[PDB]
RNA sequence: GGUUCUCCCCGAAAGCUAUUUAGGUAGCGCCUCGUGAAUUCAUCUCCGGGGGUAGAGCACUGUUUCGGCAAGGGGGUCAUCCCGACUUACCAACCCGAUGCAAACUGCGAAUACCGGAGAAUGUUAUCACGGGAGACACACGGCGGGUGCUAACGUCCGUCGUGAAGAGGGAAACAACCCAGACCGCCAGCUAAGGUCCCAAAGUCAUGGUUAAGUGGGAAACGAUGUGGGAAGGCCCAGACAGCGUCGAGUCGGCCUGCGCGGAAGAU
RNA sequence: CCUCCUAAAGAGUAACGGAGGAGCACGAAGGUUGGCUAAUCCUGGUCGGACAUCAGGAGGUUAGUGCAAUGGCAUAAGCCA
RNA sequence: GCUCAACGGAUAAAAGGUACUCCGGGGAUAACAGGCUGAUACCGCCCAAGAGUUCAUAUCGACGGCGGUGUUUGGCACCUCGAUGUCGGCUCAUCACAUCCUGGGGCUGAAGUAGGUCCCAAGGGUAUGGCUGUUCGCCAUUUAAAGUGGUACGCGAGCUGGGUUUAGAACGUCGUGAGACAGUUCGGUCCCUAUCUGCCGUGGGCGCUGGAGAACUGAGGGGGGCUGCUCCUAGUACGAGA
RNA sequence: UGCCUGGCGGCCGUAGCGCGGUGGUCCCACCUGACCCCAUGCCGAACUCAGAAGUGAAACGCCGUAGCGCCGAUGGUAGUGUGGGGUCUCCCCAUGCGAGAGUAGGGAACUGCCAGGCA
């Protein structure tokens, strides 16, 4: 799986949810020693994709800023009762 | 019909149901009737819709069911002036939120599993929807 | 018709009387309170109500300290 | 119940406490007049504080479901002097792993608020004390947080803010309490607020792009339905799909999310 | 009159709101000095059993507090002299 | 030295009745009606366990769910206590439609006849008596049918006054008693000459463009709109017959 | 100046448990006896005293080790002050504040004074 995705300018609950009100989604990638990164992504995309199992197994690519971050899908906040996803923590492979 | 065993006490302040659920996921079957609306479920209604879901399955898979009815709730007699106490426990009822799973379901087919629930969400007076486990 | 309840006692104005770092003289009471909420630091006595109060002029100071990490009141003097 | 001339300045309360008190009254709170005194007070920023609410959580107090483990315990043969041994539609504590719930749960914990300190700016001292004079102690609605009630009431009882009360003007057809806004007087000047601009009726029959066909707009839910618009993704398809009768030559199928409509929809001049 | 909740994380805050208590006790159950540490269960043990006392261990206040509830309490405010 | 516990403690020292009543007040506060509300009530609807030989959905609809009405029982105490006359009857109504009859129609577990159920429909029509103050109800006998509601539970400045609710009296019952009972019993004053609105009738004035006498047109308004039975069609269609 | 041990503090779980080592010169511990001082609601167990043959067994200290306890971002979520809005039992928007839980990860404390042993 290939996720593109944007450095998040701006993070917080205001601007979190205009992400989600323009079918986007917040998400971060952690681990390593290097710091956390702040993405955004497109929501149908990643949620197309994530209806698969192997989605949450297998190591994913996260094209941010054109550059190739291997990861594993390490946690998923979903809507408490429509089929969206709020949020993913990818840690670094 | 559900209701507590024993209370620390006999009445509860009437409250207030804001907020989403807590248990969102599918957490001990593989299908399950979550909450999309908010409110209160009666014990009766909890157990009508146990009985249509569980008829539909021909006592076959399992059944749980996630909520509990345990807040009392109280009515005055008819005829009865306003104060004077609080009235008497007539029914108890869980407080719904949307995305509480209601009832989950395991070793059936979706397609059974989707009637089931089906006619157990006529029962609901909560807008309710089919949801599967999860991988994540 | 009738009910079993009805009562209560009066308040009794418990809690901080003296905040962190207010100027108070001897004798002033910091805090009231049921059983050591609060325990009595430097320069503070604790009465038989468990209030209390300053020994020295000064400034009070809540400190968690100990342990147990409980909280203790001081006189900055 | 009634209380008679005029103008100017300020301007409440409908609370607490007590009361053979409850539509009375007293002290305090709030008003006024006077006197006197500190950056005295307020806003903001920064600093020092305590907190256990919202939220959350489930170690505790309770409650709750599922699974595992199983101390024991019923239900019953074979045995039966004393015993034992298999055995359960079985009912099952503890413990372990999962799931929830709580005003009177808390191994967590905000925002705010409050107390104190410091510093500017601003404000008719806005603060505090003392003294002269009160009135008031039936409140109402609206917002927010709640108890009660049916999260019924133009209901009731608190907290807190707003307005009415004691406030005109503009808007909400009309409409104390909602929205805008605080009327010293005069003007046949101008700009705006809420709210509006086809006619009644002041101002766009304004511009651009869409949606709706229901007069929806301009009352009503579960639920029902090839209404119609948008979006993402599929199944099958010129190795001929789908429908009709191998033929037939182009798409077809029904879930998903979403916008606007439709039915559901019966009342008395 | 007391305690809790309602009570909106300072104080206070109503209802014929939700729950309980008081109208005492104690010359020690007060003072102080010195000392001490609970429930509960497991294993073993005359009578003795589910539960008496004894021994060891697990446990760590889940006890205790003259009497409600809340807040306290090991330096114990609990227990003994 | 105080259960002064009504606990800021009127006195050292205190219970009741009033329908024989009375005054000051209050819509600050009840009874009626209105209002707000809609728990309850009534009426719809959703799901479909099941009943219905078989068959959920002809008919019915368990467990539950969602509404509508304002419509019962209530809640509240907003209007009225310097008075908003009350149950029932009589007289006269008027509207709604959730339709009782008559009209139209779909489904039927509709052969016919006759039903059941649902939809449309408010034009008109829609009992008399016995008993009881009754409304209602039961009963008798009619009818095509004897509708359900709203209208201050329509209508006392229109009538009645049997009921309720003054003063008299009695019974049962309670009370030592006065008296009392949403227990019973017998008796027991119902005022108003209509100003305004409204309505039914009926004139006067002026207008309508010179005046006058007639006949009209018809904007518009009102009235009316019910229905039985018999016979024929035909003992036909239908039916095993009945 | 290092290593070890004792005492007294800071700090109050990143510091506590468990589990595997390991130390006796000194220190510490157990230990050895009790007419004594003092002691046991009985008991030299404890407390206390007189001691130094023995052992680090227990304890204690030290070291190692994540199976726990504990700590813990980032991001998101919840809540919320102010202003505004809706379909107003509940939400949404602007702005400010922003958890709890969980995740990655951290983690087998660190440190002052004095005394003694050793090097
Ligand atoms: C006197 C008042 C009356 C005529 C009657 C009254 O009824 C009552 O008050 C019942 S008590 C009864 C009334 C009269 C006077 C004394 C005695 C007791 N009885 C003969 C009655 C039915 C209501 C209950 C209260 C309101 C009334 C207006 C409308 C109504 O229905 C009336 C009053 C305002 C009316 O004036
Ligand atoms: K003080
Ligand atoms: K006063
Ligand atoms: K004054
Ligand atoms: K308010
Ligand atoms: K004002
Ligand atoms: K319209
Ligand atoms: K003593
Ligand atoms: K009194
Ligand atoms: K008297
Ligand atoms: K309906
Ligand atoms: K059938
Ligand atoms: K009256
Ligand atoms: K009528
Ligand atoms: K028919
Ligand atoms: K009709
Ligand atoms: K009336
Ligand atoms: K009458
Ligand atoms: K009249
Ligand atoms: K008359
Ligand atoms: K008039
Ligand atoms: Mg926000
Ligand atoms: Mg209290
Ligand atoms: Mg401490
Ligand atoms: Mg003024
Ligand atoms: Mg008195
Ligand atoms: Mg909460
Ligand atoms: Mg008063
Ligand atoms: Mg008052
Ligand atoms: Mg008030
Ligand atoms: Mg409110
Ligand atoms: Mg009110
Ligand atoms: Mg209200
Ligand atoms: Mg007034
Ligand atoms: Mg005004
Ligand atoms: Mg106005
Ligand atoms: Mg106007
Ligand atoms: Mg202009
Ligand atoms: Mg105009
Ligand atoms: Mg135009
Ligand atoms: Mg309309
Ligand atoms: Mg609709
Ligand atoms: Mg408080
Ligand atoms: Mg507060
Ligand atoms: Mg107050
Ligand atoms: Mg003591
Ligand atoms: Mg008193
Ligand atoms: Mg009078
Ligand atoms: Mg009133
Ligand atoms: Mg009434
Ligand atoms: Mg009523
Ligand atoms: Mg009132
Ligand atoms: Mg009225
Ligand atoms: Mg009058
Ligand atoms: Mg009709
Ligand atoms: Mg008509
Ligand atoms: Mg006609
Ligand atoms: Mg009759
Ligand atoms: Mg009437
Ligand atoms: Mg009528
Ligand atoms: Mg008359
Ligand atoms: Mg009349
Ligand atoms: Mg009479
Ligand atoms: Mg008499
Ligand atoms: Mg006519
Ligand atoms: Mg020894
Ligand atoms: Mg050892
Ligand atoms: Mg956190
Ligand atoms: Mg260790």
């Amino acid at each position: 799986f290939t996720i593109n995705a944007e450095v998040r300018k701006e993070q917080g609950k205001g601007a979190s949810r205009r992400l989600r009100a323009a079918n986007k989604f917040p998400a971060i990638i952690y681990g390593g020693k290097e710091a956390p990164l702040a993405i955004e992504l497109d929501h149908d995309k990643v949620m197309n994709m994530q209806a698969k199992a192997e989605f949450y197994s297998e190591v994913l690519t996260i094209v941010v800023d054109g550059k190739e971050i291997k990861v594993k899908a390490q946690d998923v906040q979903r809507h408490p009762y429509k089929p969206k996803l709020q949020h993913i923590d990818f840690v670094r492979a | 019909m559900l209701q507590p065993k024993r209370t620390k006490f006999r009445k509860m302040h009437k409250g207030r149901n804001r907020g989403l659920a807590q248990g969102t996921d599918v957490s001990f079957g593989s299908f399950g009737l979550k909450a999309v609306g908010r409110g209160r479920l009666t014990a009766r209604q909890i157990e009508a819709a146990r009985r249509a879901m569980t008829r539909a399955v021909k006592r076959q898979g399992k059944i749980w069911i996630r909520v509990f009815p345990d807040k009392p709730i109280t009515e005055k007699p008819l005829a009865v002036r306003m104060g004077k106490g609080k009235g008497n426990v007539e029914y108890w009822v869980a407080l719904i939120q949307p995305g509480k799973v209601l009832y989950e379901m395991d070793g059936v087919p979706e397609e059974l599993a989707r009637e089931a629930f089906k006619l157990a969400a006529a029962k609901l007076p909560i807008k309710t929807t089919f949801v599967t486990k999860t991988v994540m | 018709g009738s009910t079993r309840n009805g009562r209560d006692s009066e308040a009794k104005r418990l809690g901080v009387k003296r905040f962190g770092g207010e100027s108070v003289l001897a004798g002033s009471i910091i805090v009231r309170q049921r059983g050591t909420k609060f325990h009595a630091g430097a320069n503070v006595g604790c009465g038989r109500d468990h209030t209390l109060f300053a020994k020295a002029d000064g400034k009070v100071k809540f400190e968690v300290k100990g342990p147990k990490n409980r909280k203790f009141i001081s006189i900055e003097a």
